RNA sequence: AUUAAUAGGGACGGUCGGGGGCAUCAGUAUUCAAUUGUCAGAGGUGAAAUUCUUGGAUUUAUUGAAGACUAACUACUGCGAAAGCAUUUGCCAAGGACGUUUUCAUUAAUCAAGAACGAAAGUUAGGGGAUCGAAGAUGAUCAGAUACCGUCGUAGUCUUAAGACUAGGGAUCGGGUGGUGUUUUUUUA
């Protein structure tokens, strides 16, 4: 069949080679070659015959998107499943100031980190913020209000309201 | 215009209305009072006569769309039309200054006309719309 | 403008448009007295039945509501349909209101009654016209293709019959 | 293999889906699962539950046009939108699976 | 023909901006007219209501009209009279490292009134609405002038809204040198 091939960071090929042994011994018995080029510098896996689903092939190219997105590889993998949705959020092209994009990531990171991830964890998603992306993981239904919410934050609106909108939805959420 | 003086209407018209698509719709109501003086100027009268009635159907306070209509209705120089005109005006609301404007508009354009008899008509009615 | 209506007591004029507008003004004047616009997508065309002075309005949707002359407000309305009404008939009996449709049927209804009576499908397709005369209750429709159909008030020789 | 093979162009979002039968060409004119047909609940059409449902009368149609093998065309919503599918993606491989078809020049359509 | 903070400057060649002005080069997603795997359900989706509803709506068996912008690679690594700038060309105000004993000693220091762009829903409805007010009035035709040049009312004009630590222990940060290999820089110290 066909393949998907995607380029990674500098040091994601660095990251991946650590856990490069499971993932390629999982993917090649559901026929997905999971190989990292370095020389140049990429990514590829190559939809062979010996898999017993056709949700090999999208659950590789979620897996190469999770892997490439500067992430935890074996955390963020694990969503060939049907109820376990990984995925990221460029949220890169919201600023354009450097200043306003810093004073965004500290109010998208909170204070200490878990101001701003509790409503995170109360949407049971494990966002990681890396760059000019940010990629989150679990149930399909947690994470769709989680990225039209972090979507929000992106806005250039103060997401502090936002933040304590979020925690109350999620305390109006126990009913 | 340049298609209105070589005779071409309809096709000039679905150009007028693929351009105001392409246009900003703040800048469409100034191109639409452009093209209704254009077309009562140049074009068809009746054409003229209705865009720009649809253009005072548009905008609900626009004394220039008004305005327009009361050159458009001048330039036939029409009594039956300026006393619908004039009627339509009585229909519609206005200030204190804006219906001053349009009584001595109706005062002119009766002093326009000659008819007495109506303009003897027009200033009671200006008075009892005075008496409000 | 989808289409018009005329008073036939030469009152009202009200039209039924694309931009589900049911401008109901003068006719002796362009005075726009009142206009309607609940609906779904549009309003097609505005049945008069001036002998009990009430206001039908085939709209875009399946729903037909009925107006009052004087109140604008919905005194019946008509559903069950599937695809589109685009035309209703007024009726000599004053109360089995004809409805026409884009599914090639024809329903005829009490409104005020408000439950189904007839719905006859002799058509295929989807229903362009269709009119009615008064003292023989004469139906004829055309539809989306060439056929038309007629259909006329026979029910007193009917239940002579059984 | 006999030419016995087909596409299917699978527009997939969050809570909706759709199924278009394509040969290489336009062809193979198979059939075309809708979203919320099989299920009108809100909730059943984002489950694999009417997904499937609607994937089991569009595999009987597709058997009945003749293609077999089935190439992957994995379309999602793209642009603005999340640019991802719910559940339809593995419903429709689950359903592949049930019905046995060969997996064969799989690509995504996503935009 | 003492002065050279080489106080400072046309220059001088190698080499440069996601600064910026055009010049072509790609189209990523939308609108309408196309037109269908003849699919009426699809947005939204505290479950809801609600937007569009059997006027074809994921789509399409892609033509044009338009704008549009750089996806994993990737990312401030940088570059702004300044209100800011992310593929691919040819041209230019100018900006850029550096050396100069070569440019001259003579290219005023802060600048407000005078000039150049001049930005985080140019939103809502009554009121004084007067001075005036574009949009168009109307005079002279100038083969050609909304301003060339007098005469009027509307958004306006202005408020109403979203330890006296007694002591040690390893690790940590900031260095440096003994030796060690490349990097720095291999004259741009």
């Amino acid at each position: 069949e066909s393949s998907f091939m995607t380029l990674f960071p500098k040091y994601r090929e660095s990251y991946l080679k650590t856990i490069w042994n499971d993932v390629t011994r999982a993917l090649d018995k559901h026929n997905i070659a999971c190989v990292l080029d370095l020389v140049e510098g990429s990514m590829t896996v190559k939809t062979t015959r010996k898999t017993y689903d056709p949700a090999i092939i999208l659950k590789a190219r979620d897996l190469i998107k999770l892997l490439a997105r500067s992430v935890p590889f074996p955390q963020a993998v694990k969503i060939l499943q049907d109820d376990m949705a990984c995925d990221v959020i460029k949220i890169g092209n919201f600023v354009t100031n450097k200043e306003r994009f810093v004073k965004r990531r500290q109010r998208l990171v909170g204070p200490n980190g878990n101001t701003l991830k509790a409503l995170e964890l109360l949407t049971k998603c494990y966002i990681l913020v890396q760059g000019n992306t940010v990629s989150a993981m679990g149930p399909f239904k947690g994470l769709k209000e989680v990225r039209r919410v972090v979507e929000d934050c992106m806005k250039n609106i103060h997401p502090i309201y936002h933040i304590k909108e979020l925690m109350i939805k999620r305390e109006l959420a126990k009913r | 215009d340049f298609l209105i003086s070589h005779n071409e209407e309809q096709e000039a018209r679905t150009i007028l209305g693929n351009a105001l698509k392409a246009l900003p719709k703040r800048n469409h109501i100034e191109v639409v009072r452009k093209f209704a003086q254009l077309e009562f100027a140049k074009g068809d009268p009746e054409r003229g006569r209705s865009l720009f009635e649809g253009l005072v159907a548009d905008a609900p306070k626009r004394i220039d769309l008004w305005n327009v209509y009361v050159d458009q209705e001048v330039k036939a120089k029409d009594k039956k039309k300026v006393e619908d005109l004039f009627e339509r005006i009585i229909t519609k609301k206005i200030t204190r200054k804006q219906a001053k404007f349009f009584f001595n508009k109706w005062l002119q354009f009766e002093e326009s006309e000659g008819d007495e008899k109506t303009i003897e008509y027009v200033k009671a009615k200006a008075t009892e719309y005075v008496a409000s | 403008i989808n289409a018009l209506s005329v008073s036939p007591n030469d009152s009202i004029f009200a039209t039924a448009s694309y931009d589900k507008t049911c401008k109901i003004w003068n006719l002796e004047n362009g005075e726009l007295e009142a206009t309607l616009a609940n609906h779904k997508r549009g309003l097609w065309d505005v049945s008069f039945c001036q002998y009990d002075k009430l206001l039908a309005t085939s709209s875009g949707d399946k729903t037909v509501k009925i107006w009052s002359l004087d109140t604008f407000s919905v005194m019946k309305t008509l559903e069950g349909h599937t695809n589109a009404v685009q035309r209703c008939s007024f009726i000599n009996k004053q109360k089995q209101l004809i409805s026409c449709g884009a599914d090639g049927l024809i329903k005829i209804w009490d409104c005020s009654s408000g439950e189904c009576l007839k719905t006859l499908d002799g058509h295929n397709n989807r229903l362009w016209a269709l009119s009615t005369m008064n003292d023989g209750d004469m139906i004829v429709s055309a539809d989306a293709d060439g056929v038309f159909q007629f259909w006329k008030d026979c029910t007193e020789q009917e239940i002579e019959e059984e | 293999n006999s030419q016995v093979f087909g596409v299917a162009r699978i527009y997939a979002s969050f809570n909706d889906t759709f199924v278009h039968v394509t040969d290489l060409s336009g062809k193979e004119t198979i059939a075309r699962v809708t979203g919320g047909m099989k299920v009108k609940a809100d909730r059943d059409e984002s489950s694999p539950y009417a997904a499937m449902l609607a994937a089991q009368d569009v595999a009987a149609k597709c058997k009945e046009v003749g293609i077999t093998a089935v190439h992957v065309k994995i379309r999602a919503t793209g642009g603005t939108r999340t640019k991802t599918p719910g559940p339809g993606g593995q419903a429709a491989l689950r359903a592949l699976a049930r019905s046995g078809l060969r997996i064969g020049r799989i690509e995504d359509v996503t935009p």
